[PDB]
């Protein structure tokens, strides 16, 4: 027996105040998350899509809260990180692999429980164009077309455990079409 | 004061005023009395346009009562020495000089405005001092009647006889007869 969202509702409404239509969002959302994981293209319904979430408001609201506290009654594993450590490819501060690795850690390295995990993201504006183009923007832009294929669903390359060094030589593929991002 | 305009580009925002708005797209404009300064400025003009593009037509929009005749024929020789034609067109009135820059356009290149107006009568001048100056004057205040009449003649194909009679006193040419008089070559009434 699973959840509803009246449960999940009322288990936020502890540790959240003057918030009624953000609670609805992401309690219908993971409702529907366990829902798509229980049927993985199985059941007469084929090819589940999905449909990730974008939170909006002032800061100091309870934005970074709601994903915090989400993840104790979840069960599941979920991981935090930070948008504004990423730039495009090629320059130092890209680490795109490392938010799946983060994943991993939490799930003690188990692929098959990290697919049907949850991710939350803080601090997306940062990467917002300026329209200033004449010149080339390691960060804003161009970080966010590098998200664009990891949404949609595809499979990235991670170093094991987050690579021991470069001997090894070898990456861990975990798919992430079913993976919901916040 | 001038307007400020803002020119939409790829790559961004940019501020003009108006008079250097249109001169991007090779459009100059010829106002007031025609001096040594006015003269100057619109040659450097004119050359810029050619460097940027030597194939594209250039419009040249004459609204003046006339003025200096040596400060007009720098722009004469100009317009004949680049390679682009440049078109003329007449707007308000168009006076001895005026004209002679309007009718010097490129052939098949020069319009008139329904309700405009051109002059043409014959140079100005004056002097001063003890009679030798004065022949010496006249003498050559005859020859650029003479040259100017000759240049009339050249773009307007008339006879140099017919030039020398209508240029004795001032004739005013309505739009229409302009074009009868070859000056010009048509009328852009509306557009189409
Ligand atoms: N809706 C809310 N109800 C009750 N308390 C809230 C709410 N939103 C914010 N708070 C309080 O504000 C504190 C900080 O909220 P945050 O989750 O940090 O907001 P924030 O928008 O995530 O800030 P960031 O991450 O710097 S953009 C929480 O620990 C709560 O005490």
């Amino acid at each position: 027996a699973l959840p509803t969202p009246h449960e999940i509702r009322n288990h936020l409404d502890d540790y959240v105040i003057g918030q009624e239509q953000a609670k609805k969002v992401l309690a219908v959302a993971v409702y529907n998350h366990y829902k798509r994981l229980r049927n993985g293209d199985t059941s007469n319904g084929v090819e589940l899509g999905k449909s990730n979430i974008l939170l909006i408001g002032p800061t100091g609201s309870g934005k970074t809260l709601l994903a915090e506290t989400l993840a104790r009654l979840l069960d599941v594993p979920f991981t935090m990180a930070d948008a504004t450590t990423l730039t495009e490819a090629g320059y130092v501060g890209e680490d795109v692999e490392n938010i799946i690795q983060k994943l991993l850690q939490k799930s003690d390295y188990d692929v098959q429980k990290a697919q049907r995990g949850i991710v939350y993201i803080d601090q997306i504006d940062k990467i917002s164009r300026k329209s200033d183009s004449i010149t080339r923007d390691v960060s804003g832009e161009g970080v966010q077309q590098a998200l664009l294929k990891l949404i949609e669903g595809t499979v990235a390359a991670v170093p094991p455990q987050g690579g021991r060094k470069h001997p090894q030589q070898e990456f861990l593929q975990v798919d992430t079409s079913k993976i919901l991002f916040i | 004061l001038v307007p400020m305009v803002i020119e939409q580009t790829s790559r961004g925002e940019r501020s003009f005023d108006i008079y250097s708005r249109l001169l991007k797209e090779r459009v100059i404009f010829l106002t007031g009395q025609v001096e040594d300064h006015m003269a100057n400025l619109i040659v450097a003009q004119m050359l810029f346009l050619e460097a940027e593009n030597p194939e594209k037509d250039i419009y040249l929009y004459i609204n003046s009562p006339g003025g200096v005749i040596t400060a007009g024929m720098s722009i004469y020789d100009t317009m004949q020495f680049i390679k682009p034609d440049v078109s003329t067109i007449c707007m308000g009135q168009a006076a001895s000089m005026g004209a002679f820059l309007l009718t010097a356009g490129a052939k098949g290149k020069r319009f008139c405005l329904p309700n405009s107006r051109v002059m043409i009568h014959q140079p100005l001048g004056g002097y001063q001092g003890q009679a030798t100056d004065i022949e010496i004057h006249a003498r050559e205040i005859l020859k650029v009647k003479g040259r100017m009449n000759e240049l009339m003649a050249l773009h307007t194909g008339q006879s140099l006889e017919q030039i020398e009679r209508d240029t004795e006193r001032d004739r005013f040419l309505s739009a229409p007869e302009a074009v009868e008089y070859g000056l010009v070559d048509s009328i852009l009434t509306h557009r189409n």
